[PDB]
């Protein structure tokens, strides 16, 4: 029919894209940021330990 | 055709529903769609919102399925800049451990930005291409999905469900009704706190139901007014005059240069108020 | 009918127009103090923001009751039913 | 018609007497002080202070900043 | 009857549009001073918030009477029964 | 008859709407200064509350007169009898 | 007879409503600075309070002529005898 | 005569109402600055009070002409004699 | 003639009333700054009082033209003769 | 002629009335700052007075066009020839 | 039917006009505070600019609910169907 | 014919009247800050004057559009040709 | 026909005149704070000028939409076509 | 007919806008994206230096 069931048609699409992003897009990219912060931190810690 | 007919055709959607006889068919006139009841679907809005949501997630998945944890390639450099921008936006407002708040904000910002960006391409290109591919000359087809109040209302009614959910999930059923009736006008004594429960309810209920409406109608009012001015500037060319088709090109350029700032700002406002309204549902702000 | 329906379009324009006028001046006054507070105390910005959104609920309440009765007069009509 | 102006520094006095008008460069803009001006504390910019003594004499001391009370 | 019912629709917009205009500007002024005080004395914020809500009751008192009378004129009508 | 009754609904809206507009802005101005004073001297708050209530009586005086003449024009209208 | 009595109901709402609007904003301005002075100089509140009442008498002077004329038009209409 | 007499009531309400509105806001502005100066320098009050009455005469000058013309249009009528 | 004559009575009320409203707010703004300046520099009061009267001549310039035209339309009438 | 000539008296009142209102409030703001500057540094008065007259030209420019058009519609009349 | 169509043109003008008025005054207040904060410390300009755009979404919210409804009254018309 | 021509005279008065009202208030706000800056920093007045004329063109942009359209309506009514 | 045509001329004066009023008060408020910063910090002028033109775009946004729908109403007419 | 003129007017306006966009609006974003890539690479080189 004509106007309001699109309120649930768009809501269902929204929730599906949010759950997909939360499991298959966000975790693999945030992990690379966590790793680089440790790669730089390990270099600064190794330099101080080597000097001492 | 006339300017009134040209404008009236651009404002109608590709509707599909219960015609006088059968739940399978497209409406051929505006009135044939107004006759149809409450159980409804716009095939042009749901065809652009779902397609752009899948194109966004597919491009972002191509930059996640092969993430390096070392030196980044051209595509994943951009996706990391978007993820880090959203993470920073969420950490400057929300202090809890919730795993849903950040991917929701990234999905909301990049998806709404794409739903709005298609407004920059000429307004008659997609409607005429759809008509030529279909073989019709009276086909209703609206491409910008945020110019449909239903698309914007669906995006804010789902965020409201998440607000009522997290508020009950962390404050409990007692804490939810407690915020709605014992605040903000909390009295020191019992004989007066009960003469302030009708008041606390009106103010907190109007404020709670107005967050979904203001989020949907701020986005709808800024996009419906943006495309309507492009349609009126296209009527300047229909005159056939030279000193009008020259002023129209200069106005079209100035409007497109202004609208990309609004298209970017509206996606940012929806994301930041979604982060703020979900963060204030996790703590007692009073 | 023609007057009861034509004077409901003026009613609707005053309910949403006077609310649009008061909320744009009210958020321009509230926001002007939030930007100065954010400068005087750069470390207080996250606290000042949550407190400004509490005031924002009080500032728009009566305006939002008017955008609802105006939409109720534009798609239903409690006056036309009274002839 | 005149007030007791005293220009002083942590080491020694710079001026002391009776003045008709005192012109100073304040941190928020220039000032012109005359007899009976209201109580005022202010931070001074590095620059010349012009004083007017009864009558027509114009002292112009250079100061490296300070406080006007 | 069509003139009484049409003028009643306009009375309601004034009774709610003016109230919306007044409370939005009033809270912009009140709330702006609350954020100014919160920035200078972040230790006083919980005390200042209680005092702000005492004033908020005085600011919306008459406005509420106006929206209460406005809703009363839409779902009932004391003028139509007087003609 | 219909004109007098219709123009008495507009009179009620103006008596309460104009009163609500002024009272909301007036308490926004008065209350804003009460918060500024309370933040500067938190030990004088008991005295500032009573002084604010003295001013509140003056601020709402004519608004309370108008809201009493508007509930009189609504119930037992004084101009209907005149014609 | 009916237009003169209908228009005099609006004349009464303008006289009281415009007076109520102005006096509520006026006391918000005057009273806001009274509280600021009382918070700055706690020992001067009995001196500043008598000066505030001298200004209050000037501020409401024309407003009291307005409500005086408004109640005269409501109970003893002077225009209904001029036609 | 009926519409000239009906429109003279509204003319009187606008003369006295706009005058009452302006004089209350004007004294709220002039008055707040008198209290601010009086709190900072309590020795200046005798001078500042005399200077305030010099301004008060200029502030009410045109408002009192308006009230004088409004009483003339109420107890006499220069328009009715023109048919 | 009755509608021309009755609309010149509203023209006169608007023309004197809007002038009175502006002149009262304008002198509240000018006079409040004169008291602030007079309290800051007591020895400059003779000069500041003369400079205030220069501004008072600019502030009332158009208001006096409005009062002059409103008295012209009250005791004489250019519209009654259809020009 | 009656409707065109009667609505032209309202037009003339709005032209000079809105002009008088804006010019009076504009000079209250401009002149209040001239006295504030004159009190901060008494020897700058000769320069500040000349700078004020340059701004006064920008401030009254449109009001003078409004007064000119209002006196044009009063003694001559373009609308009466248009029928 | 001409009353419903003519009063829809006024409703559209009031609905867009009161939004054009509120948004220009409301952001000129906020914009000035943003420039003042930028002048006090230009190191915080990026952060302050981000906060200003978050208040720009609260300030222009209801003015866009009325510009959308007004452009829905010029091309579509919900009052013509109601007769 | 008279209603189109008569309402055009009022449209003309609204365009130049509202433009005159806003530019005079706006140039007193702008010019008031030009005199304050000039009194504080007299060596910068040549720069401040040029920066002020750049804001003057922005402040008078929509008002000069209204003045041009008003003269067009008076000497070339574009509505009389629309029946 | 004549009522739709005359009431669309008044809708154009409300669309262009109410936007003119807001844009003039908004730019006096924003440019006053720009000239205040350029005197306090004459070195930040180039930066503050750019940040002022960004806020200018937000102020003149709903006003240009209304100045463009009002030129659409004088050279075309969506209401006339609705009979 | 009038409809054909609308497509021509829209097309030339879109071309001049796309020109302004790709020649002046987009280039700063390419610079901002590549500069981050350089700053990330130089940090990882410094971490490799510390290990040696
Ligand atoms: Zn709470």
């Amino acid at each position: 029919m004509n106007i309001n069931a699109t309120l649930i048609g768009q809501s269902v699409a929204f929730f599906i894209f949010v759950l997909f992003c939360m499991k298959f897009v966000w975790p693999p990219v945030i992990a690379a940021l966590q790793e680089r912060q440790k790669k730089i931190a390990d270099g600064l810690d190794a330099a101080n330990r080597a000097a001492r | 055709e006339t300017a009134s007919g040209y404008i009236q055709h651009h404002l109608q959607n590709l509707t599909f529903g219960r015609l006088p006889n059968g739940d399978w068919g497209f409406a051929h006139t505006a009135e044939q769609a107004k006759e149809m009841g409450f159980w409804a679907f716009h095939v042009d809005t749901l065809g652009w919102s779902v397609l752009l949501g899948v194109v966004f997630l597919f491009i972002f998945r191509l930059a996640a399925k092969k993430a390096t944890s070392g030196q980044p390639g051209g595509l994943q450099n951009f996706v990391e800049v978007m993820v880090e921008f959203v993470d920073t936006s969420v950490k400057d407002t929300f202090h809890g451990r919730n795993p849903l708040i950040a991917p929701l904000a990234l999905t909301v910002f990049v998806w709404i930005f794409l739903l709005n960006l298609i407004d920059l391409v000429p307004v008659d290109y997609l409607p005429m291409l759809a008509a030529k591919i279909t073989g019709d000359e009276h086909l209703f087809f609206r491409a910008v999905a945020t110019t449909d109040p239903n698309a914007t209302l669906g995006l804010s009614i789902s965020v409201f469900a998440l607000i009522v959910f997290y508020s009950i999930k962390v404050k409990g059923i007692g804490g939810f009704l407690g915020e709605l009736t014992l605040h903000p006008f909390s009295s020191k004594n019992i004989v007066v706190q009960i003469l302030l429960i009708p008041v606390n309810f009106l103010l907190e209920f109007v404020t709670l139901i107005a967050k979904p409406v203001s989020l949907a109608l701020r986005l709808f009012g800024n996009m419906y007014a943006g495309e309507l001015i492009f349609i009126l500037i296209a009527v300047m060319f229909g005159s056939g005059m030279f000193l009008l088709s020259a002023l129209g090109v200069a106005l079209n350029w100035a409007w497109a240069v202004f609208h990309i700032l609004i298209i970017t700002l509206q996606a940012f406002i929806f994301m930041m108020l979604t982060i703020v309204y979900l963060s204030m549902a996790h703590e007692d702000n009073h | 009918m023609e007057t009861v329906v034509g004077l409901t379009a003026i009613a609707v324009a005053l309910l949403i127009g006077l609310g649009a006028l008061g909320t744009a001046i009210g958020f321009g006054l509230l926001g002007g103090k939030f930007l100065e507070g954010a400068a005087r105390q750069p470390e207080m910005v996250p606290m000042l923001q949550v407190k400004m959104f509490i005031v924002a609920g009080l500032l728009d309440a009566v305006t939002m009751i008017g955008v609802g009765i105006a939409l109720f007069f534009t798609f239903a009509n409690p006056f036309v039913g009274q002839i | 018609i005149t007030v007791h102006c005293d220009i002083v520094s942590a080491e020694a006095e710079i001026f002391s007497g009776l003045v008709e008008m005192v012109i100073a460069h304040g941190a928020l803009g220039d000032l012109g002080i005359a007899p009976g001006h209201a109580p005022l504390i202010t931070d001074l910019k590095p620059g010349p202070i012009r004083l007017v003594k009864q009558g027509g004499e114009q002292e112009v001391y250079y100061i490296s900043g300070g406080f006007l009370e």
